[PDB]
């Protein structure tokens, strides 16, 4: 068999029920195809120079996903791309996790619904750096609805070239507890209890971390990558 | 029976005129008494763990106890002389000064008078824009390093002897700068902050080395000179050396270490616990001692300290308005002396003085503790 | 204001997150009515004279809603119903728990979709009882599709003339983790962390209380109600 | 000094001819030996608490030390005589009989030989469908109620005497019947299930009372001759009273309570915890007392006991395939003795004896624990 | 039990079935809830300074509403804006007439206003507010799910989600006036969607064509 | 050209402004193809023998009808069907209305997308009655949706094959007042001012029909 | 009764079933009405003047569309509109197909159901243009989803006031091979067989027309 | 690169184009998959003792595969189905074939005979067991969503999931049976939906009037 290490690297703002759930998916999948040994899994959140709308500072996510995957026993909450000055690319984190692996596992990208469809956003992603992860490293999607995934990639060429690389999971039992429905229901004074880990209900409630004027702190500046493309 | 036994160890012992007593196992009525002088210690409840330890120069006429009229229990003065809260207060390294750092723009010196044992305010620094939250006092006390909260880009180092602002240091605006430690040399500080930056900078303002990939919440210089303790985001505390670049794993916990205090002997780490209390480790076995129990704190900052005589007493803050202190030998509190209105973060001991004891409120009192009336 | 005791009485074969996302969605609710103080929450699972199909023994389930709500402050389990050797109409039950706390607050029956789609089911219910459980203590449902459940209502005439005592919640932040999902995962041999809490997870796994034999013991058996009216 | 205090307590003490002794605070010397003694009782590790305290007859010549040779720490008889599983063992209540319960068809009893303390099958009992998996004695040891796993809806009642078997009672084929307890008078029993059935019966087989909205898991009928502890679902113990239809609460968890055993003396509660290990509960005050530390006990029905003279230790099991024993003052395990393949569920110390124990596992065997060597 | 005047500020260009359908829907909601009593209804049509397209003359939808509600019991027609020579906002009218109105003014719309709220920098949100918070709205939709959407993803309507009451329409009635206007000038019949007189008046003077 | 009268049956139990609006869509569509000439519009409500469904007595919703269409001119209420002493298949219908004509214009029904959907299930509709209604006479069906009207007519053999026959009219305004939802509003004592004639409601109000 | 001959457009990159299945549906409709007799079908390939969008030189589409019609009887290949040097409105186009005819059957333009919706596109058709388009020739639509053609022809008011001169035909197979989906196909390397005639598929596999 | 062969076993009145479509397309995806090789494909029509309805007799169908599939250079058709006179399983048709015939056989089918499993006590478990497990299946469906759901509620099918390939098809073609003779009823051409040789076989002969 060969091992696999899966990498999630997005916003964790904040982390929720689904962000776990797709690691758990993912795991079953890879091992029940009878080809795979999934053996780790990965958290990577992105630094303060991606320049979203209403991104809180870096550590307060940190802690948080750290907090959320404290009794999990293969999941790891490594931070090295959120402490670079500038803003990293994807191909440029998974080759320095793949290559501080060595000095073997293949580390396996893991995304979702929404990046599969920003593929073809113009201007968000050079197509060398598109076929270089596609092909050498892997892409593993879990999605509502497979025939869309499976329709996205057979649009493109690239994709449907190296489509054997390319694994879509289906997932049955329906959670779709997105990240701007949580914050939304934080700022009235809802409870979003069963939705996230405890502790990091907790904390947040502690912290008073989420608010209007949070919210509302990047507004009209360019995304991160949009700029330096 | 026994009073016949009695009478033979009592008249081997007089053998150090038994002659004519004897008519009318190596020495054993001596260590019986010091087996009955070792539970007096054990029973005593304030106790202090030197020149009365290890030790056989005890009387045995009269039980052993230790005095409490020297243990603070009775507030006598209430400081309140700044604006909006006291985050901070610290005593010098000589006992004679305290500085407490406020909310607002103040630090504040007291100067103690060794006649009476009472505080009055002496010098007063301005400037500082977002609070002061952290004070570092130099190992001989001739000037002290303040830093506010997490937002803070720059620090400002001081002059005790004037007061006079040295070079403060700003290495970009872009920074956040929260925790400081002196170098035993007595010319070096080692800072740190919670984005990233964890420096080795210079008096003069300079910048000397820096690390990168740790976010520090609390630093403790070594006394070996070379080492740093630096306390990581994965609920860690990690050993640095530099011209080496190295680093060793001797501490891990299960949640956040909000603050930690290493004792004068370099060897046992007195730190506190999100959701739970104050824990104490052993750094040469890395190996946890005790669990003491009761203190109400969540997700915030609380400072705790050593104190008493040869380390004996461990005092503590809380969210309950009150201040807890135990001795090294128990799960419970000794006293839970209260008075104190809002919440209390940065009780602190005296170095020289064993009984004299500050509490920092939220409020704006700095109430200090001496021995009862 | 008025004091509002919530009542669920369903199956909880296995209790899930919806389970408890109920109760939390319906007290925000009505503190957020300005006319209603919910001050109390009570689970009530079914005994095993409902002859539904892989209904596994009644002190299981009660076991598990007890672990389930084990930090929660205003939720309790009480089981009066489980232990009777007949099986109580929904009426009944409520008239119990309603003259029990007297010898004030009202109760109000917590429901969802399916029940008010039931209402519809011919030889199901009967029309006094539907009647009297509308108009007398009261009915809280919430719903993925708050028009269905308006719909539902207008169709009819006793729920229209009584339907000041209905009050649809509407819900946005999407769960529909199903109990059948639940089991249909959990015989196959997925994981199931996530979606249930911790400790109901492993006393399931512990006991080994859901495969094939448990699920294929009431077939073809009339249900309780059916057969009584 | 030390010696002319020394020198004057003795001739104090002498004095009850001193008159040329002397030439040459009340009584003092004789507590200051009250104390040695007091402290050599503490250092004592395998201590027994009876007749040893509360007086003062003990000589001074050689320091207190306890035999441990009379300790249950090596394995003598390994009863390999079941086919599948020995769930339950037990010991009558005259120390001269054992039965143990199997997973097939049988309870089997040996009895002692007191004078080589060895044992031997005496008698073999049949007739079970689903397995024993309890099993209680009557005050007097002339019958034995044995009841099975979840879903026996019926009970056997023996005699011990010959073997023949009683009337046996089922009140309904849709029942549960899983705890059973003797009444002291000797001719009524209590028994009770999951499902909900909570009865009082005499012997004969007729039923005299009932009660209804309990799912007990453990009985315990106290010395009163009214009261019944019964084991709820929502982790309590409550007292229940017949003839009076009353109940109190005096215990509450956290956690399901396994299995539950009192003590003779009826004032503690010794009882296991899933995802825990063994707590100790004082009825009197309604207080926890202790919290024996290291047990791997997850969602599993273990049982545990008293042990030793005055009900000084306590033995448990585990699912460690080991047995664990304790000092009734320590928080870490005395004697962590190991020996069995599968898990033990079932030890037992024998009540007469004070060294033998018994250690039912679950491959089927009885292995019998005495005396080192 | 407060009193309560319905307001509608519309084109009405022309008129229909269906807005006098909606004003009887509006007051048996209002009516049925238990805490309200309606007493007075105004329909207001928006005067000729818009400058729009396909916007006659005032007077003309002026007479032609006047017509329609001649048979009503309980409605009435304001000409205050139409004789206004300068385009006025819609919170300065609902000032106008609850000043010249003691009971509350309402606002009777539809779904297109709702959504009109969320479009992108057209609204003043302080003009949102007063409007929601001081005299309140009656958003009669025959779609119920949209409206609770709507109120859901805007924070002020969620805010103020207390003076926003939604009545369900099971009657499917889509009159709309586009709808009207192409069937006329084509020369279409149009009769029983539009009353006999407002019919009557429109084949008269050859308004559309 | 030829002539042309169209004819129109049910209960109408009421009548509302859909009815009236279905001959004003039916007419506008015939006069602008181009090859026919409305002339005339028979309403034929039912009689007192079919069975019951809520149904109030005949001379009821005879006035009603009459009371609706007395301000029209080209419609007229037939009350034959109504004062019979049992139910009559709606070919007799179209066969008795055609031959008092003649003592010549062709005669066509007027449907609903129902009728389409109702000449499919088994063992209701004789084949020689849906050939004889199709070929004879003819129909004209106004739907709110025409794609299924028209893959009803594809599907079924006897209609493709007199597909010439039959029409299919598009209605562009959504209004569909179903006689089961306004008798439901006037139970509960709602408002059904403006969905039926003035004269109509005035007449429901006074009589207090449906309660 | 009055002949009529059918005449498509386009650019045919490559030529599929669907344009001859067009063909003969549009055949089958409008010899079913009984007021018309269909004599001649004629397709025009579009010539190498229009703006590049991946298309293969006039010449190859010309012989793949000859290679396709060989086999029928009534469809020709008019290569007039490829042997241009400027690109040509198809009023143009209809215009010298009506003029050649004369030197008389009424022309027919024959289009799917995409033309309808680019007849409304603001500054991209003249009015004047639609005008005679539809007034002097007419159209006929062949369409999956009939709805959405007659919603398009009833907003336009130019077809609406012509809607006399237009046809709508329902295809119920539901094969729509598109050019760019079979063009995609082929530049992979699948296998197209039995969507295309033969012919066609061996020439497409001989000179290897997309790579 | 194991050897496969795959099965056609439909009633096939009459052949058309989607068929072929289907042969082409499972063989692509066959030798595309990585790790196949398809050498033979057979068409067997259903024999005439079924006894339906609108089922001609079976040599005029075995004779119009024969014209459909000469052209073709790696299709068979096999006649042993029509010349039996009682009437035969599947399973016992895909071990005759198996025997007959290493390379392993597979089945022919869409998204209907999945769905056709799943009917109330229609078939044995056992059967579609041996079925499923012993042989295999290939569904090219026009719907990805759909198979994949039949599978996932289906014990057996999830059991064995791994012996099932699901093939998407991205090209419109429902040339079904039922419409070619409805169309050929009523004297519709259906020129270009079959090849040209079984359409002029059909049309020479009148199968269907
Ligand atoms: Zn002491
Ligand atoms: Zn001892």
């Amino acid at each position: 068999k060969t091992e696999v290490v899966l990498l999630a690297c997005g916003s964790f703002n904040p982390i929720t029920n689904m962000h776990l759930r797709l690691f758990e998916l993912a795991k079953d999948y890879m091992n029940g195809t009878g080809r795979y040994t999934v053996v780790k899994g990965i958290i990577s959140p992105v630094g303060d120079a991606y320049k979203k709308k209403g991104l809180i500072p870096a550590y307060h996510r940190v802690i948080m996903a750290e907090l959320a995957t404290k009794n999990s026993k293969w999941v790891e909450v490594d931070t090295w791309e959120s402490l670079q000055k500038e803003w990293k690319e994807t191909l440029k984190v998974l080759r320095h996790h793949q290559e501080k692996l060595e000095a073997v596992p293949k580390v396996k990208l893991l995304c979702g619904a929404d990046l599969l469809e920003s593929f073809a956003v113009p201007n968000l992603w050079k197509s060398e750096d598109i076929t270089q992860i596609v092909a050498n490293y892997g892409l593993i999607c879990v999605t509502r609805a497979g025939n869309d995934a499976q329709k996205f990639i057979y649009e493109s060429d690239v994709l449907w070239k190296h489509r054997s690389n390319i694994h879509v999971v289906n997932e049955w039992i329906a959670n779709d507890i997105s990240s701007t429905k949580i914050r939304r229901a934080l700022r009235r004074g809802q409870s979003i209890r069963y939705l996230v880990p405890d502790l990091v209900q907790e904390y947040i409630e502690k912290h008073n971390l989420y608010s209007s004027e949070s919210e509302d702190r990047n507004a009209g500046v360019i995304l991160a990558p949009l700029q330096r493309n | 029976q026994s009073d016949e036994d009695v009478i033979r160890l009592i008249g081997q012992h007089l053998n150090g005129t038994v002659d004519l007593l004897m008519q009318e196992p190596p020495r054993r009525l001596q260590t019986l008494l010091r087996q009955a002088v070792e539970l007096q210690r054990d029973r005593c409840l304030y106790h202090n763990t030197k020149l009365d330890n290890n030790l056989d120069s005890v009387s045995l006429l009269i039980d052993h106890v230790c005095s409490r009229r020297q243990f603070p229990c009775y507030t006598q003065q209430i400081l309140t002389e700044h604006c909006n809260e006291v985050w901070f207060c610290k005593f010098s390294n000589d006992g004679t000064k305290l500085a407490t750092g406020s909310k607002d723009t103040t630090v504040i010196i007291w100067q103690v008078d060794p006649d009476t044992h009472l505080l009055k305010l002496l010098k007063t620094l301005e400037g500082h824009a977002y609070g002061v939250s952290y004070i570092a006092w130099s190992p001989d006390d001739n000037y002290l390093v303040a830093c506010g909260p997490d937002d803070c880009s720059e620090l400002w180092l001081w002059n005790v002897q004037t007061g006079e602002l040295r070079t403060k240091m700003s290495q970009s605006h872009e920074d956040s700068l929260t925790s400081v430690a002196w170098n035993p040399d007595g010319k070096r500080f080692v800072t740190g902050g919670q984005r990233g930056q964890f420096y080795q900078c210079d008096l003069d303002g300079n910048l000397l080395d820096s690390w990168e990939g740790v976010r520090v919440q609390c630093l403790w210089c070594l006394s070996d000179g070379k080492t740093v303790l630096a306390s990581d985001t994965h609920q860690r505390i990690r050993g640095y050396n530099f011209e080496d670049l190295t680093d060793r794993n001797i501490v891990q916990e299960d949640h956040p270490i909000m603050s930690f205090t290493i004792s004068k002997n370099g060897r046992l780490a007195l730190l506190n616990v999100a959701t739970q209390g104050v824990h104490l480790w052993d750094l040469q076995d890395r190996v946890l001692v005790r669990k003491y129990q009761g203190v109400t704190q969540g997700f915030y900052t609380i400072h705790s300290c050593f104190g008493g005589h040869n380390e004996d007493f461990i005092a503590s803050g809380s969210e309950d308005h009150k201040v807890y202190i135990w001795h090294k030998r128990s799960e419970l509190p000794i006293a839970e002396l209260t008075g104190h209105t809002r919440t209390v973060n940065c009780v602190s001991w005296n170095p020289q003085i064993p009984s004299m004891m500050a509490s920092a409120s939220d409020d704006g009192t700095v109430r200090i503790w001496g021995p009862a009336p």
